[PDB]
């Protein structure tokens, strides 16, 4: 026996870190967790930890960790540590206040919007799944419009992206199946570092034959690993991405029956689209916008965009698509890129070769292409690129957008963003007045081919208004939720707006719950100052941070500062039950080892405590609009005065509120919903998102399942079917309609996805039911097809070259639009554009032994002992001409702020060859910040601007200008 | 006896290794700072039983060889750390004849500790200051003893780490080699026949580490 284990119980559990999903194995003292580490049943990991997995004990059995609530009182120098009772009593108060004196029935027009634009909330893809859907549901009925969290500064541009392209916003495959790739490209990812157990998978792919290709401005412990390593420099995604595309048209090495058949190829696009020197038609300058309906579509007389199967026409999308790409040779994309002539046609040859039937080709990508200005444009040209070789919807292939945080997957899915309710049903803007309204913007199709799946919508609509409020009709309770300004872009509701507005003092209280802000928010040095003007921040963390502690930090007084700011400390996921969707959309259940630390309890009993408290207050005072706060839906969540995560889950997943008939089968009253397929829009069905409709079923909590015995079709591929759940309904590979012919049969028959047979699809869940050749392998799509050309985006139908806000280059080779014409800036706000004092690319990323801002691995002392100080990568060149010796004290600066690190001169990085003379990089770690640890260093978010993407308002985090100096 | 398998050309220098070494053991954190490197702890001390090493060779074109070196005791067949510590005083090192596991005590604080250092080809022994105790890798004995794998075998998710019985793994090391060659033309095992901790170098084991072999 093993002394250290002899006394322990022995429960499962999903890593708290990224969106791989390790399962780890929890000993707990029979009550303090005594081992953390791998889950050798987990077919993810197989037991495999990273140093941040590995070290999780360090972590949950931590002494700087968070013992019972603090209150700061305005002023004060100091914390307090009050009771439950008192923390969440006064808070509930804080908010009825606030809420009260803000509360808009109508807007300035003098339609109904029932909102608070006095309160905003940020976070949090840390909290289970469960959890996030209260909260936004908690924040919601308090009429929140400004609810967002890390997804905004993260992977929003893949959700708008993604959709245009493919008709879903996710991950296409899932980590198991990178191993069935010929040719896996990681690009604008550093996933050894970042997410170090897929590359089990991806090295297991190797070694059945398949070429690793590492795309990046840095050499990475990644690029250690790979076959092929290219330089780029950061910004210069879109120039070589569309050389790529050219490349393919040129030497016809698109996948023809693919094409024409699956992909929008064959469309006719209007004679009022236009291209020329950066603009696409219908610019309107004055308003920093496009009228999108000059790219519509030629339609017939039903109503369907008319096709050219034969593709001759010349206004087809893929004739279109040629001519627009045309001006994308190998030497002005080597001239703006930096990659040599040699490497481009090196990577192009190699990853185009998978455009062969039986070959999949495979995007791994992140923060790299997200991150950017271009954010949705980047990631439209690599969905185009995979459309064209026909790797959508086939094993080893797919576009697999790396999720981030271990539920940032479900955190999106509930809707904590501005602008999705769960499910992604939109927040209604101010001219939907009735429900009927609302579901009207719903496109509809009259092709007898598309299965046009959005057209369910009301039934999901309707069955989340009855899971909210189950004793009102749908249309009725329609009108409690709030609703943003339809005069308004949507980026006015999103973070760098958010913090703008702080910043002028239109904010009253911000929920800090479960993020960082003051380190994980682009121009932190703004975010820190602006959150002075506050008169109560909420904080929900592990520890005392940056945020919470932020009236402190390098120059702030209590002199003049009067947040009451409040702070309670959560659980970690070791002492909490609940689930996690990873970035292959595994929704993943994981239990209790120990009990919870000094008296700290979950978000989902915190926030719901603090919630009843605030239903107690509007039932004994008066107030603003009570309405949508008496009526919710809270009893479903409970079992024993405590959040249950058993029954929030069963009611996402939802169940019938009374006997029905649905899809010929007969259903009773109370029973579960078995799939979205069997919800109603005349309030029979109740669920809080259509999405988990399957995932919690009669037959039990299907998430809960550890079962990894596949048939030999699923096993060739890995598909894992019986383990856990994954929407939508349990599809482990989306849109797999186009992984075979229209008679069904596999073009790579070795790794197929779905065989047709005994009249029935075997293998994955097909995405999307009908017989072999009757239906479009798109069902999310209005049109049914993989659109190249994407009108839907703010930019323009085409990815088009645009530097980055903060550039090192004068003159776009391109066009005359130097930048993205409808990019999201603040007025006054200033850019190095080729700026003296800043000459230098500056860029920020991860390295594997730290999380995010550092908060939870800067308490880690294994962590710190690996990785102990923010540190500042040069180039051997760059190091030469500014004298910086290796391991020198350097100072970073932008326009924006400057910080001291330590210098990390290396091969690693050579300068950038831009139009023949040689641009240096600047890249810093931003897992620093002032409070911990000693000499570790502050945020690189001070050097970040607050401006980036239009679609999503993403910053650019990625691509700026700095200056370095030795001190 | 039991033997690990250790392919660096699938190596990520995760550092996966390095802290399940000290948390199956809960080992103490070393006070480190950044000096122009990622490598820390930069050394093996009394309370690092295993620290990757990162080393950058120079090659022809765009990027680097990036080579990682998570070094550890190779638990020699025929320990010489034993021989020189068995002139002192018997006990301070001793060998688990099941495992093949070479085990020091906490009689090692009465030997001559530089002695048995500078009698270890691979320069894996370090003393504490204060209690003149040696300390190293003991291949997680224990683990192993009760049918686990070891603590950095386990962790290791690229399988770089591989454990089990010395057929069994010389056998895995051999046909591993003639698979890796065909990416890595200069890849070699060291010293294959004298160590139960044998590593897969990529190409000269002495660019991972001056002590990598004998
Ligand atoms: N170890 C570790 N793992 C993590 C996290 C963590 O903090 N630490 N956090 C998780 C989260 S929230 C996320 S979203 C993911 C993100 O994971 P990644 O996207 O891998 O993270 P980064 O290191 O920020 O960026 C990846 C790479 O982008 C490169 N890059 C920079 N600019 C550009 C550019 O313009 N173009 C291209 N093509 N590449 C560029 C950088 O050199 C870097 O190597 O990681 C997750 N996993
Ligand atoms: N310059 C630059 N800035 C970036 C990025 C970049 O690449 N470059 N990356 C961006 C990205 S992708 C992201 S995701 C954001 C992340 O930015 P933030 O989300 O602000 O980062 P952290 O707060 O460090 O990490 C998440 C928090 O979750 C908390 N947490 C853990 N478990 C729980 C729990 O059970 N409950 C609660 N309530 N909290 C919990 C942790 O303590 C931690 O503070 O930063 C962005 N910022
Ligand atoms: S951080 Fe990611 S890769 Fe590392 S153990 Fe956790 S889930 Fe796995
Ligand atoms: S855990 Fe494995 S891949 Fe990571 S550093 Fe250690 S040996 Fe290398
Ligand atoms: S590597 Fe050194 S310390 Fe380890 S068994 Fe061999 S001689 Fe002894
Ligand atoms: S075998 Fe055990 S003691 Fe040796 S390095 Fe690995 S985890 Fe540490
Ligand atoms: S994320
Ligand atoms: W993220």
């Amino acid at each position: 026996e093993l002394q250290k284990l002899q006394w322990a119980k022995q429960t499962t559990s999903i890593c708290c870190y990224c969106a791989v999903g390790c399962g780890l194995i929890v000993h707990t003292a029979k009550g303090r967790a005594v081992n953390v580490e791998g889950d050798p049943d987990h077919p993810i990991n197989e037991g495999s930890l990273c140093p941040k997995g590995a070290s999780i004990f360090q972590l949950g059995e931590n002494d700087q960790r968070g013992t019972q609530p603090l209150y700061r009182a305005p002023f004060s120098d100091t914390w307090k540590p009050v009771t439950w009772d008192f923390a969440l009593t006064e808070i509930a108060k804080r908010i009825k206040k606030t809420r009260d004196a803000s509360f808009t029935e109508k807007n300035a027009a003098g339609d109904l919007v029932n909102r608070t634009e006095a309160i905003a909330s940020f976070g949090s893809a840390a909290m289970d799944n469960e959890e996030c859907w209260a909260y936004g549901n908690i924040l919601r009925s308090l009429g929140l419009v400004y609810i967002e969290h890390q997804a905004r500064i993260c992977h929003s541009p893949t959700v708008p992206a993604l959709a245009e392209s493919f008709g879903r916003g996710a991950m296409t495959n899932h980590w198991n199946d990178l191993a069935n790739s010929d040719c896996i490209l990681i690009m604008g990812s550093n996933a050894a570092e970042n997410h170090p157990i897929a590359f089990k998978w991806v090295l297991r792919a190797k070694d059945k034959g398949a070429t690793l290709i590492h795309v990046d401005p840095r050499f990475t412990r990644t690029s250690a690993r790979c076959d092929v390593y290219a330089p780029i420099r950061s910004g210069a995604d879109i120039p070589f991405l569309g050389g790529l595309i050219k490349y393919i048209l040129d030497n016809k090495l698109y996948f023809t029956d693919y094409v024409r058949e699956y992909t929008n190829a064959s469309l006719i696009v209007g004679e009022k689209f236009s291209f020329k020197d950066g603009l696409f038609s219908g610019y309107d300058a004055a308003n920093k916008k496009y009228d999108k309906s000059m790219w519509a579509f030629e339609l017939d007389a039903n109503g369907v965009p008319k096709r050219d199967p034969a593709l001759k026409h010349p206004r087809c999308v893929i004739n279109l698509l040629k001519k627009h790409y045309e001006r994308y040779n190998l030497d002005k994309v080597a001239a703006i890129t930096g990659t040599s002539k040699e490497q481009l046609q090196q990577v192009y040859k190699a990853y185009a070769a998978t455009g062969k039937p039986d070959k999949a080709g495979t995007i791994m990508y992140a923060m790299g292409w997200t991150q950017h200005s271009v954010g949705v444009q980047n990631i439209r040209a690599m969905a185009m690129i995979q459309l064209l070789l026909g790797n959508i919807g086939v094993a080893g292939g797919g576009v697999n957008a790396l999720r981030g945080e271990s539920n940032v997957q479900g955190s999106t899915d509930q809707g904590l963003l501005a602008h999705i309710w769960p499910g992604y049903n939109p927040v209604p803007n101010s001219k939907a007045a009735t429900l009927e309204l609302y579901n009207a913007a719903t496109p509809q199709s009259k092709d007898p081919m598309s299965v046009n799946w959005w057209q369910n919508r009301p039934k999901y609509v309707a069955s989340y208004l009855k899971a909210l409020y189950p004793d009102e009709e749908p249309a009725a309770a329609y009108d409690y939720l709030p609703r943003i300004d339809a005069g308004r872009k949507l980026t006015d509701y999103f973070w760098l707006n958010i913090f703008e507005k702080m910043d002028k003092g239109e904010f009253k209280g911000l929920f800090a719950w479960g993020m960082n802000p003051a380190c994980g928010g682009a121009n932190a040095n703004k975010n820190r100052k602006a959150m002075g003007k506050l008169e109560w921040l909420v904080n929900v963390n592990l520890f005392e941070n940056e945020t919470s502690s932020f009236w402190k930090g390098p120059g702030m007084n209590p002199a003049e500062i009067g947040t009451e700011v409040f702070f309670l400390p959560c659980c970690v996921s070791i002492e909490k039950e609940g689930s996690v969707a990873n970035s292959g959309r595994w929704m993943q259940w994981r239990y209790r080892g120990p009990k919870p630390y000094a008296e700290t309890k979950p978000d989902g009993d915190i926030m719901l405590d603090m919630f009843k408290k605030v239903r107690e207050l509007y039932a004994k005072e008066g107030g603003a609009y009570p309405a949508p706060i008496a009526k919710l839906n809270i009893a479903d969540w409970e079992e024993h005065n405590e959040f249950s995560p058993t029954k929030v889950a069963k009611l996402m997943n939802g169940y019938f509120l009374k006997d029905t008939e649905v899809g010929g089968k007969q259903f009773k009253k109370g029973q579960q919903v078995p799939s979205f397929a069997f919800l109603t829009a005349d309030g029979s069905t109740c669920s809080g998102n259509w999405l988990h409709a399957g995932s919690f079923t009669d037959a039990g909590n299907l998430m809960a399942r550890r079962d990894k015995t596949q048939t030999p079709e699923q096993a060739r591929i890995g598909l894992f079917p019986n383990w856990s759940f994954c929407w939508p309904v349990n599809r482990r590979i989306l849109y797999n309609r186009a992984s075979v012919d229209k008679t069904g049969k596999p073009w790579n028959p070795a790794k197929a996805v779905i065989e047709w047979k005994d009249g029935k699809w075997v293998g994955d869940v097909v995405d999307g039911g009908g017989d072999p050749g009757t239906k479009h392998p798109f069902i999310m799509q209005t049109h049914g097809f993989g659109a190249l050309y994407g009108p839907g985006r703010e930019e323009g139908p085409f990815p088009e070259h645009y530097e980055p806000l903060e550039c090192p280059v004068s003159k776009n080779p391109f066009s005359k639009q130097l930048h993205n014409p409808v990019a999201f800036q603040i007025e006054g706000e200033k850019k190095a554009v080729c700026d003296p004092r800043y000459p230098f690319i500056g860029t920020t990323y991860r390295v594997t032994e730290h999380w995010q801002t550092g908060l939870m691995t800067r308490r880690c002392a294994w962590l710190v002992e690996a990785e102990p100080q923010i540190f500042c990568e040069i180039s051997k060149e760059l190091a030469k001409l500014r004298g910086i010796g290796n391991g020198d004290t350097v100072k970073v600066s932008s326009l924006r702020g400057a910080l001291e690190a330590v210098a990390i001169v290396t091969e690693r990085i050579r300068p950038f060859k831009i139009e023949g003379v040689d641009v240096h990089m600047v890249g810093l770690p931003w897992h620093y910040g002032w409070m911990v640890p000693k000499n570790g260093g502050d945020t690189a978010n001070l050097l970040t601007p607050s401006a980036g993407d239009p679609n999503t308002g993403i910053p650019e985090t990625k691509a700026f200008m700095v200056d370095v100096r030795k001190v | 006896g039991k033997m690990f398998f250790v392919d660096l050309s699938r190596c990520t220098a995760c550092r996966g290794c390095q802290i399940a070494c000290k948390q199956w053991k809960n080992l103490p954190a070393e006070e480190t700072r950044n000096t122009g490197s990622h490598q820390n702890p930069p050394d093996l001390s009394y309370v690092t039983l295993k620290t990757v090493r990162f080393t950058e060779k120079s090659r022809k074109g765009p990027g680097i060889d990036w080579l990682f070196f998570p070094e550890q005791c190779r638990h020699c067949v025929e320990p010489p750390c034993k021989g020189q510590a068995d002139v002192d005083l018997e006990g301070a090192v001793v060998k688990d004849e099941t495992t093949g596991a070479v085990l020091f005590t906490e009689l090692t604080a009465k030997v001559d500790g530089e002695s048995v250092r500078s009698a270890c080809p691979y320069d894996i022994p370090r003393i504490d200051p204060v209690t003149k105790r040696l300390s190293k890798c003991d291949m997680c004995n224990d683990r192993v003893q009760n049918g686990l794998l070891p603590a950095c075998v386990k962790t290791c998710p690229t399988g770089t780490m591989n454990f089990g019985d010395e057929q069994e793994m010389l056998a895995l090391a051999e046909k591993r080699l003639a698979e890796v060659k065909k990416t890595y033309p200069g890849a070699v095992l060291g010293d294959p026949n004298d160590v139960r901790v044998v590593y897969l170098f990529t190409r000269d084991p002495k660019d991972f580490y001056e002590h990598a072999v004998a």
